[PDB]
């Protein structure tokens, strides 16, 4: 996270860290959506141009962490969106990971909500701010504490004009414009972590996005791109209904 | 699950974190 | 005011991140 701040204790209890098992290395962010299911970006697990293809036995997750009470969980299975497009633009950059055992909820471990249509329509508007959290680099180093930054959703024509990559309906972009004075972005290591928004209608936090990709970090005129979680919710429900516990 | 999105240390204690007001202002203010 | 992405369901060097 660039231009963020240290998270308060329990501020993001759905935060999950995705690690390579051996050799141990922090790979990505992720999020807890139930006591058995973790959401992340597909490109954290599968990216053929870099010969990346992690499956469940390659991985572990750390849940409830704040500093570098926390639970290490093994993975039973991972599920990558079957129409994930790594060749062109990371379309459908989403994956589910099933824990081998249910994680116990606590003050530090608690799941985030997935949006329904009314919540998505209400909150996913240009200028409305979401919250991004991660253990990624501070500039285009690693932090001692989970980092947090709030960023406004950007109008789609502005997102499109900012990159030569073809943008799909399964992405949105966020961040401050050059004339807005404030800064902030996700960066290397934040991929797969959540973009969350707090509903004024029921006081609940909803995961609207997944840190997916960007050009550099916090560049003037560039924006971070996020997987459109709501639009892919039917795939999420299909996986959980078919392979749930 | 049924309890999602309500943090034990904040919403469940009627406490706000240091920056969530910024999100609400963006949703309301013009 | 404008939606940042469509409110409907999916029917069926990429960045520096
Ligand atoms: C990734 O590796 C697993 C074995 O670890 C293999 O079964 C799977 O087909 C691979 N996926 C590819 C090559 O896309
Ligand atoms: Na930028």
């Amino acid at each position: 996270i660039v231009e963020g701040s240290d998270a308060e204790i329990g501020m993001s209890p759905w935060q999950v860290m995705l690690f390579r098992k051996s050799p141990q290395e922090l790979l990505c962010g992720a999020s807890l959506i139930s006591d058995r299911w973790v959401l992340t970006a597909a490109h954290c697990l599968l990216y053929p141009p870099w010969d990346k293809n992690f499956t469940e036995n390659d991985l572990l997750v750390r849940i409830g962490k704040h500093s570098r009470i926390e639970k290490i969980s093994m993975l039973e299975k991972i599920y990558i969106h079957p129409r994930y497009n790594w060749r062109e633009n990371l379309d459908r950059d989403i994956a589910l990971m099933k824990l081998k055992k249910p994680v116990a909820f606590s003050d530090y471990i608690h799941p985030v909500c997935l949006p329904d249509r009314e919540t998505a329509a209400s909150l996913l508007q240009a200028g409305y701010k979401g919250r991004v959290t991660g253990w990624g680099n501070l500039k285009e180093g690693q932090p001692s504490v989970l980092q947090v930054v709030n960023l406004p959703i950007v109008e789609r024509p502005v997102c499109k004009d900012s990159t030569r990559i073809r943008i799909t309906d399964n992405m949105f972009c966020a961040g401050y414009k050059p004339d807005e004075g404030k800064r902030g972005d996700a960066c290397e290591g934040d991929s797969g972590g959540p973009f969350v928004m707090k509903s004024p209608f029921n006081n609940r936090w909803y995961q609207m996005g997944i840190v997916s990709w960007g050009e550099g970090c916090d560049r003037d005129g560039k924006y971070g791109f996020y997987t459109h979680v709501f639009r892919l919710k039917k795939w999420i429900q299909k996986v959980i209904d078919q392979f749930g516990e | 699950e049924a309890d999602c999105g309500l943090r034990p240390l904040f919403e469940k204690k009627s406490l706000e974190d240091k920056t969530e007001r910024e999100l609400l202002e963006s949703y309301i203010d013009g | 005011g404008e939606p940042g992405a469509p409110i409907d369901y999916d029917e069926y060097i990429p960045g520096i991140r």
